[PDB]
RNA sequence: CCCAUAGUAGGCCUAAAAGCAGCCACCAAUUAAGAAAGCGUUCAAGCUCAACACCUCCCAAACAUAUA
């Protein structure tokens, strides 16, 4: 026969069978793993630094606000002086065992929006959620004293 | 929905450029076209000015204005109504840093525009790149 | 409304197959035959279900005979026709009704053992551009009266017309020739408005309402204070306005047998110069200059003339309209 | 020029004298034309054989039927049909040697790339086309990228280094172990076990 | 066609280990 | 279907599930897809609430505590409730 | 576990939570079964391990609703496949011939009508595939093809 | 810094871009 | 899963070609969004995605679980 033609070439039963024996076996698992088991950094220091920096902080669960009413708030934010910022949870948590502050750590906690300032501006704020049905401010902190919503509502009122 | 109309100052009612875009909403063409002219006549004419229009379902228009483009202020500032065929590389026009600062304050005061940043720095760095992707060329 | 693009299909051969005798049917033609309105009387504009087929031949075998002979397909429409093949250019050119367009292919046969061939049925690609959706696409501006226009200047009352497309059918309108016939033109679909005064009732039917190969820019040709639109878009500066519209959109179209209409014309009279006001835009380039011999600002100079609707005076306007729904027929 | 050259049938200057069609031409995997140059993207001949200015016709067809000559260039880097393949006389005796020339192809091995792309275009888009022309290939093939043809050689480094058999082909074979020197062909110690006559089995590991 | 099942894998692999034996104590 | 009460206060311990449900699939982000929602926050106390409460219009009312419930199940219990 | 209550006035009611064993001799598993101490010798005639993963209509259950490893609850599907159809399981209704480990679906299966030579031969479809690797207690090789 | 990033950012933007250009 | 604004309807050519008809630069304002990547658009408007908020009638019959 040929060498090669339309059909496969003859291969010896010697052949495949030294081939068989050469049967490149894989690595054999013992405990199997399946069932077993910069921007981060610049992102801490300016958290730290305005944390540092303002006096009067709080932070919000406000997700609801959409992108004109985000601007809305970053406008009124802008008229009475309140730095609005938000970073990752997973960051802040760092950042806040950082920065040392026990009670601020279970509130930020899913989406979250910091509001950090000298003076405090948090009636505006107050006043946007009363307009839009929405209670955002939970859990501030301003001149070292952790406040509630009810705490944050006497201080705006 | 939400339209965004760069209608010129002078001619409110053209024939390609004006009721095939956003018409079809609904809405009174002459009403439009009238308010179009009360705001033009209200602002300095002479240069094209874009509008917000603020359309509703129940045939209510609320024609909002805010400023003349800023490529377009830089064009007539410049004093070429021609821009570059390939920017870069052919400077049509030079463009000082008083006149730069003049524009993006004239666009940093409008609202529709939303052009509202604390510092005047960043409005200048995005007024040079408006200028940087047509035929203008910043001095000093 | 849109163009039509079909496959006609013709007259198929017989069979057999007895030892004595042949074959059966023939092959026969395509024809295209424009009618008048009436034809879109009946509704048979939206009929389009992938064409339509013709009969085939027939064989006999009781006791020697031959077969039948095949059959022909003519192709009408609503309103006007303008028939193309597959070349890439059109044979005939006309709009106007009575005209036929036919496309041959036959002689057929019958297979092997007695008298012989191999085939089956015969079929072209004939492609129908009825030029907008009646004669030609009206694009009024924002003090269009077109409807109301065409009311005043013609006594007869203006229709429900369809057209052989994949979009809705546009409103069409009656306009009289005063020569004991009467065309038709085609305005924007459904309530129309006019395609430049924000109006085309769709974005896909403002689309087709652009399509349209002959265009008609309707304007107010009365004064700006007197036009009926507040505010008005002034008649030099909106007319001006659709005209270089028109003319840039192709300069093919501008040197054809293009048009604007003349509305608005139910306030003026025969002295307010209504007539003369569209003739001074028509005999010019679009603009305020008249006549240009070498430097001219667009693609030709001398251009069209002008169509006049709300018919007023008898300075000749019914055969001036006469005259551009004839040529708005042409094509 | 961003499209694919034709290949002619022969070149102008012809082969005067007769020549065999030898296997080892084709027989082996081929070192030369094996990685990318100047491309993002090819086809890796996963076989060997010889292509003629028929199956390379059929290959510039199939590319310059679809490519964006703007974004996606292709240069075929096989050459032209060259080695000159004869055919005897129809009805005649049978044996006798060889007559005139009968057409030219140019024979590649396992694992030349055949034709370079690159511009502004990625391999997911190609793929298709690549598909259907590697089944319509007269070689088997492989359509790999740039990084596809890296995947497949760590791959292959982590199988060999992850063997755990008490006994390889080499270990048996080229210390000749157990008489299979009665079957094992000279040129055996260079595929490794790997190359089998015009069957290419990059699959064992 | 033919193949080799795992009874040829045991006893060539006996055949393989004398083999490889007797290559290891003649070392020497 | 009308109005929510949706009850939350800093009194107890702070459920994250209960603070979901309210900022996300309650609120006004939520208010696109019903628009007669009208929701609101209540910060009156009930005592290990996580209410979210609901008052629809056809008198149905609805209350899922909600502290173990989850914002996911919460969610779909409301969208079951407005489907009815 | 979550109810909806329905009558309109529709609520959705926390009841009845399921809980897990008190010790787990195998904690921080990937798989649940590694987290159970199950890595291979669960078995398609067990009820318990059908039990604890079949929802109460028949359903199936999602890795995460699980919490098993992806190997592991496509394990924990094939053994839910076998024990559905082998007429052990019938808590989960919706609304003869007899059985031994049938893997592929019954109304589609063509009928093998042509027996292929005893050097070419197909084989009957025999056994689960996932089980490939399951934890055999013997040294006889497990079948696939009967 | 803030640019430098905003850059990274663009840049990783348009090879996902150029990544679904063949989608 | 989620979110998607703005100088801006980026400029030349183009009736208009708005990121999406062909070219040049692709900057840049917000924690974070390509002068635009698959749609849709006459032009627009509306979808996502990237970046941020969350993480000739075939032919053996058969059987997986008993310690090479």
């Amino acid at each position: 026969s040929k060498a090669v033609t339309r059909h496969r070439r003859v291969m010896h039963f010697q052949r495949q069978k030294l081939m068989a024996v050469t049967e490149y076996i894989p690595p054999k698992p013992a405990i199997h793993p399946s069932c077993l088991p910069g921007l981060i950094r610049l992102l801490r220091r300016e958290i730290a630094a305005v944390f540092q920096d303002n006096r009067m902080i709080a932070v919000c669960q406000n997700v609801a606000l959409s992108a004109e009413d985000k601007l809305l708030m970053r406008h009124q934010l802008r008229k009475h002086k309140i730095l609005m910022k938000v970073f990752p949870n997973q960051v802040l948590k760092p950042f806040l065992e950082d920065s040392k502050y026990q009670n601020l750590l279970p509130l930020f906690v899913g989406h979250n929006m910091l509001l950090v300032s000298e003076e405090p501006k948090v009636k505006e704020m107050v006043r946007i959620l009363r307009t839009v049905p929405f209670l955002p401010l939970l859990g501030g902190c301003i001149d070292d004293t952790i406040l509630s919503r009810q705490g944050f509502i006497n201080y705006s009122k | 929905g939400v339209i965004r109309a760069i209608v010129r100052a002078g001619l409110a009612m053209p024939g390609p450029p004006l009721g095939p875009v956003l018409g079809q909403r609904g809405v009174s063409i002459n009403q439009f076209c009238k308010e179009f002219n009360e705001r033009t006549k209200d602002i300095k004419e002479g240069i094209p000015l874009p509008t917000k229009i603020l359309v509703k379902p129940d045939r209510t228009f609320e024609i909002k204005i805010g400023q003349p483009t800023v490529s377009y202020f830089l064009k007539a500032a410049a004093g070429i109504e021609k821009g570059a065929r390939q920017t870069g590389k052919e400077v049509a026009g030079l463009v000082t840093l008083k006149h730069v600062y003049e524009i993006a304050r004239i666009k940093a005061q409008d609202e529709a525009f939303a052009l509202q940043d604390v510092p005047l720095s960043s409005v200048v760095r995005s007024i040079i790149g408006s200028a940087r992707s047509l035929g203008i060329r910043v001095v000093k | 409304i849109d163009k039509l693009r079909l496959f006609t299909r013709g007259g198929s051969g017989g069979m057999g197959y007895p030892r004595l005798g042949g074959e059966g049917g023939k092959g026969g033609d395509v024809w295209v035959v424009a009618q008048n309105r009436m034809t879109l009387k009946q509704l048979k504009d939206r009929y389009p279900r992938k064409r339509f087929v013709a009969g085939v031949g027939a064989n006999s075998k009781i006791s020697a005979l031959k077969g039948s002979k095949g059959k022909d397909c003519e192709i009408p429409v609503p309103v006007g026709i303008s028939v193309t093949d597959e070349n890439g250019k059109i044979i005939g050119e006309l709009n106007k009704e009575n005209d036929r367009i036919l496309v041959a292919q036959g002689g057929l046969g019958g297979k092997l053992l007695t008298n012989f061939l191999p085939l089956k049925g015969q079929k072209r690609i004939i492609h129908l551009d009825l030029k907008l959706i009646a004669d030609v696409g009206l694009v009024g501006f924002p003090n269009a009266g077109k409807s109301s226009l065409l009311s005043c200047v013609s006594h007869a009352k203006p229709a429900i017309a369809d057209y052989a497309f994949t979009t809705l059918k546009p409103e069409l309108g009656k306009i009289m020739y005063s020569d004991f016939k009467q065309i038709s033109v085609a305005d924007l679909p459904g309530l129309i408005e006019g395609a430049h005064m924000n109006k085309g009732m769709g974005h896909k039917f403002l689309k087709h309402i652009e399509r349209t190969r002959q265009l008609l820019f309707v304007v107010d040709i009365s004064g700006f204070q007197l036009s009926s639109h507040t505010q008005y878009r002034t008649a030099f500066e909106t007319i001006i306005l659709l005209t270089k519209e028109l003319e840039l959109y192709k300069e093919e179209l501008q040197t054809k047998p293009a048009l604007l209409a003349v509305n608005k014309m139910d306030l003026p009279d025969a002295q307010d110069k209504f007539h003369e006001l569209m003739s001074q835009l028509q005999n010019p380039k679009d603009f305020l200059h008249l006549f240009e011999k070498n430097m001219i600002p667009e693609r030709t100079v001398e251009f069209q003339h002008i169509i006049p609707i709300s018919a007023v005076t008898g300075e000749g306007i019914e055969e001036l309209k006469n005259c551009i729904r004839k040529s708005l027929d042409e094509q | 020029k961003p499209k694919l050259r034709f290949i002619e049938r022969a070149p102008l200057v012809p082969k005067v004298r007769r020549e065999p069609k030898n296997l080892s031409d084709i027989r082996g995997p081929s070192t030369e034309a094996t990685e990318f140059t100047e491309g993002n993207f090819a086809i890796l001949a996963l076989g060997g054989g010889y292509l003629h200015w028929g199956h390379f016709e059929m290959m510039r067809l199939t590319i310059n039927r679809s490519m964006d000559p703007k974004n996606m260039f292709a240069i075929w880097r096989v050459p032209a049909p060259f080695k000159p393949i004869t055919r005897k006389s129809v009805g005649h005796r049978m044996g006798g040697g060889k007559g005139a020339i009968d057409h030219y192809v140019t024979p590649v091995k396992a694992g030349r790339l055949v034709v370079e792309m690159g511009g502004r275009c990625e391999f997911e888009e190609v793929q298709g086309f690549l598909d259907q022309v590697a089944h319509k290939l007269p070689f088997a093939a492989k359509a790999v990228s740039r990084g596809t043809l890296e995947k497949m050689r760590k791959d292959q480094e982590e199988r060999e280094r992850n063997n755990q058999n008490p006994w390889t082909f080499e270990r048996i074979a080229t210390a000749n172990m157990l008489g299979i020197r009665k079957v094992l062909s000279p040129y055996d110690l260079t595929h490794k076990g790997k190359y089998w006559g015009k069957f290419y089995m990059p699959k064992r590991v | 066609p033919r193949f080799v099942s795992l009874r040829a894998k045991q006893n060539m692999i006996r055949r393989l280990e004398i083999e490889a034996e007797n290559h290891y104590w003649l070392s020497m | 279907v009308k109005q929510v009460r949706v009850q939350f206060c800093p009194f107890e311990k702070n459920v994250e599930s209960t603070r979901t449900f309210l900022q996300t699939v309650s609120s006004e982000k939520v208010r696109s897809t019903n628009l007669n929602c009208s929701v609101i926050a209540d910060v009156r106390h009930d005592g290990s609430e996580p209410c979210v409460d609901v008052l629809f219009g056809d008198g149905h009312r609805l209350i899922m505590r909600g502290a173990h419930l989850t914002a996911l199940e919460m969610l779909t219990a409301f969208a079951s409730h407005i489907r009815a | 576990f979550r109810e909806v209550v329905e009558t309109t006035i529709i609520e959705g009611r926390i009841t009845a939570t399921p809980k897990e064993s008190p010790n787990p001799p195998n904690p921080s598993g990937q798989c649940p079964i590694c987290r159970w101490n199950l890595k291979h010798k669960y078995n398609y005639d067990d009820v318990l391990l059908l039990s604890q993963f079949i929802r109460p209509h028949g359903g199936m259950l999602p890795r995460k609703i699980t919490g098993l490893c992806q190997e592991e609850h496509r394990k924990i599907e094939e053994c839910v496949k076998m024990a559905h159809r082998a007429g052990l399981l019938p808590n989960h209704r919706p609304r003869q011939l007899n059985r031994y480990l049938t893997r592929w679906a019954p109304g589609s299966v063509k009928p093998i009508y042509k027996k292929g030579p005893r050097w070419n031969r197909v084989r009957m479809p025999v056994g689960s595939p996932l089980l490939r690797d399951n934890v055999c207690y013997s040294r006889t090789p497990w079948k696939l093809y009967h | 810094s803030r640019e430098y990033w905003r850059r990274l950012r663009k840049q990783n933007i348009w090879r996902h871009n150029r990544l679904s250009k063949n989608k």
